[PDB]
């Protein structure tokens, strides 16, 4: 049993003097939410991704100490660069990135 | 290991983190998401009383907790308040910081008193429990959260999900 | 420290017992520095406006003697200024029921207020400027200083703001030398013993000497 | 978005992390630099009761607090133990690891009794109040502070 | 109404030289820890510098409403991760229309 | 002096060869999770070890004594970002002199 | 400016991410280690009244504890209680989230009371307290340590 | 146990002279033994803040003389000294050899207080006869006249064998009765005179101090 529809709330921001904590909203009118109706070729195929996370995931947090996880994201960011750029690379492109021109 | 997906024209891609091969542009960390996706989309049974054979109490194991930047639109949401059969609540307070789950449809909210085997509550299937912006392994008391799981994505220059 | 003050100036004297028998005694702070000052519990605002209502009620007390009317300004001691001399403790704020209510501070900070004033008037009780953001004068309506230990009772030491009485007096013409005048002055005398002894208010405890 | 500042030889540029291209390169962590500026010294006028006329309280918004690395001389710094008109207190206890600004020229102390709606004191025009190291959002209690603001800078 | 002068104060270490004064049981308090300097006159970085504190208030303030945590220490560590994936997480061209490493005969 | 063997433990765990022992609730408590091993013989980079951390413990001091937080968990984080600072943040050549990169002609 | 080893072929080399040019590669942080090594090892004296003479207490530095990946196999670690001559104890309590040392071959446990002139207990040589993968300064009541100092290391694959 | 000590080695040939002891000021502290132990609470008389006075006035007891004739009777003279000259004290702080620069002292360094007089008291109210506390110190409790001194004859109002909860440290001066031989007998009554009037007007707040 599928649902096909994902109804999202996301927490990012972008006016006139609403910056400001003391004018600006409280804690619960910081959500803008979408909708993502029909062509469920993405949406089912995201919820099969979260069950088979979660075995790794719940192995990363065995091994850390700390309560609080934020670094989870850049750690992979750090783990693409050293691939991609950690070992030597080369013009030709066996592996590597960096088109050819001449 | 973690398997990471790709979004590209509407479109999953299961990789990992290091056979991307080239050409998949990276290009900020903006692009960078984990979305937390509820169990209640997957065909569950939630009632109150038929959902508490999911959750089981354990000593030994210390409570961790995991942060998500978007959510999903939760169909129930749970509030437990257990304390063991003298005076002394089975759930541990929330650590300063976590709050009840942003959008619920339905709460459901449960006092009363139960015997209780265990420190802490975990989960029996080993999904977290989702609170605002920082998904869990154990239950806290007087706080609204949905029980879900994460997945760790990234977009292309479309970065709204 | 009493009886020397009643017998190198004063002219009889009409003295009331004062204390508090439902309030208690309350904590306050002053503003710059100063550490903790608990205030008696005559001191509360809950009960502070009683207290002055009685005094001005008395400062109106008529009485009657053959075709004229006898007020206590007939009688009293007014040195200067025609106002009565009153030695009480509410004198530090010119005796005014729309006074005693007052404030200077923000939603953050109350720099001044009866408290201070309290405190400072206590320890200078013929300033004219207590120093405050308020810069209320000490000084009474009669033109002269008031001192504390003789309108202030139940303090230990010079910790005034705990005391639990606050003393009143009424000095009057003696009228030793004029017997009219006395007679004037007695008949307002028994007006006003009849006044305060029945004055019906539970949150006030008052009696003579 | 955050505007960044590029120190090149004793002249500054404002640019982002997005449309600088290169030669300005960066070598190291080391030159990546956050330094908090105090607004006493962009013509204001500060007294004890002057100043409270520049933050008040609210409810509803959760406190943050971020890092910057190097400061500022203070010119005056203010410590506030504020209780309730018969409450305990409103300022909030410091969290652990914060301490007071570590170089003020005069400190107005001031421990007073007033009214106080709302849960945490906030800044009315947005600047940060710094502490040791560490700039937030609200006032603290017994703590000395100065009112801020961060500047984030790459360093040649 | 701009201040052209400014002292600052550095908590930073000095790494090559010590001696029996690393050691925190020996070491100084946690006041005696700042290195102190000034920038009298030319005036052109620091008027120019207290309009650059103004500018990123703004965004300051709407990047801590979204985060969770409390004490935010990574955003000089995200911002240095945010260069090189503009640089290095696309693909360059050796002529680089819009990537650098000049070629050289 | 030096201890030529070193017998030693490691808090790392698989992701495979798990069945229903990942969950939390099924799984080992907080002291099954070590892994250990022993290096035998093999002196010169044992010893050799044991003379390294006699010498980072200055420079941890000082970092720890120049930090605010209590718990520090990024070094190793901040390590990779410098390394690939160095590499790659300044512009690279075709010859690499100080860079990498090998140019077929 | 932390040194930092290299192990290749189960030989060390000590680098920094200053020096070293090309040679050396980095694919992973997985291979990025940091191992914390006991003190008892380099042969020093151990029991309670005579490893008391390389710890001492001071006030006005804060406590500081950072993350190691690996360790070794304790010779002794120690376990202490001190209550000052009234009531209340000199050593702060375990922060949330520190454990005691997990292999420990020998402990020493003992409570007693005695004066404490200081807030914290600080490592007079300049070493460090080391607890379930987190080493700090200071001294914690009621936990397994063991002193020991950090080493940081690269793993060629 | 009280009167039977007194019948067996103080028979009519010795009297005694013994003072009720207990702190009005003060009140029971505790102690906690340096391995592990048990915590033990201690009477209100054994704390040192007063403790010193308690020895105070005995040592200034055994200091008292008396003019008889034309002799100076000192207590060495007329008291129970069975060996060594030192009297006979049946009191708690003969544990201690009965010094006011003793009772001070430590065993410890800045981290644990390894042992002091506290375990001292604990370890010969079980062990009077024994010269070696077994601690790192190492001091006798043997008296400082040669014998043993019983807790529970120089101790009272506490409970069991819980002799650390005492209220009362008691202290007997055994002195010849001199039955036998009346010149002798004047010289102790002349030095007992002198004894009770010193002891009953001794001016401490401190401390109670009445007979029986």
């Amino acid at each position: 049993k599928c649902n096909p529809n994902l109804h999202y709330w996301t927490a990012q921001e972008q006016a006139g003097i609403a910056w400001i904590p003391y004018f600006g909203p409280g804690a619960e009118g910081i959500y803008t939410e979408g909708l993502m109706h029909n062509q469920n070729a993405l949406v089912c195929g995201l919820r099969q991704l979260a069950n088979e996370t979660t075995q790794a995931l719940q192995l990363f947090l065995r091994a850390t100490t700390e309560l609080r996880t934020y670094t989870i994201l850049n750690r992979k960011a750090i783990d693409f660069l050293l691939r991609r750029w950690g070992g030597t690379c080369r013009i030709l492109g066996p592996d590597c990135c960096i088109e050819p021109h001449d | 290991s973690m398997p990471l997906g790709v979004v590209t024209n509407s479109t999953l891609e299961v990789t990992e983190i290091d056979q991307l091969v080239c050409k998949d542009h990276l290009a900020s960390t903006d692009q960078l998401k984990s979305v937390g996706l509820n169990l209640e989309g997957s065909g569950v049974s939630t009632d109150i009383p038929s959902a508490t054979k999911r959750w089981g109490f354990r000593s030994g194991v210390p409570p961790k907790v995991v942060s998500y930047e978007a959510g999903e639109w939760a169909e129930n949401c749970y509030n437990l308040e257990i304390k063991k059969p003298d005076g002394s609540e089975c759930l541990p307070p929330p650590p300063d910081g976590v709050r009840g789950f942003p959008r619920c449809r339905y709460v459901h909210k449960a006092q009363g008193t139960g015997p209780c085997p265990g420190d802490y509550a975990f989960h029996k299937d080993g999904a977290f429990f989702l609170y605002d912006r920082l998904a869990s392994t154990v239950i806290y008391r007087g706080v609204n959260f949905a029980e879900g799981v994460i997945a760790f994505l990234i977009l292309a220059k479309p970065k709204e999900t | 420290l009493e009886k020397e003050y009643f017998d190198q100036h004063f002219f009889r004297t009409e003295q009331l017992i004062i204390r508090a028998p439902l309030t208690d005694k309350h904590i306050y702070q002053p503003y710059p520095s100063g550490a903790d000052v608990p205030f008696g519990p005559p001191l509360d605002i809950q009960i502070l406006h009683q207290v002055l209502d009685l005094q001005i009620a008395i400062e109106n007390i008529t009485a009657s003697y053959d075709n004229e009317t006898v007020t206590l300004q007939d009688i009293c001691l007014a040195p200067l200024n025609t106002n009565c001399t009153i030695l009480s403790v509410l004198n530090y704020f010119q005796n005014s029921h729309s006074v005693l209510d007052h404030k200077k501070g923000d939603d953050f900070f109350v720099y001044a207020d009866y408290h201070t004033h309290f405190l400072y008037c206590v320890r200078a009780p013929a300033s004219l400027n207590d120093t405050s953001l308020l810069h209320d004068p000490c000084l009474g309506t009669f033109g002269g200083p008031v001192f504390p230990w003789l309108v202030l009772g139940g303090y230990d030491d010079q910790n005034y703001n705990n005391a639990t009485a606050l003393v009143i007096t009424f000095p009057v013409n003696n009228y030793y030398n004029d017997t009219e005048k006395l007679q004037r002055a007695q008949a307002w005398e028994k007006e006003f013993i009849n006044f305060v002894k029945n004055y019906k208010n539970p949150n006030l405890t008052i009696s003579f000497t």
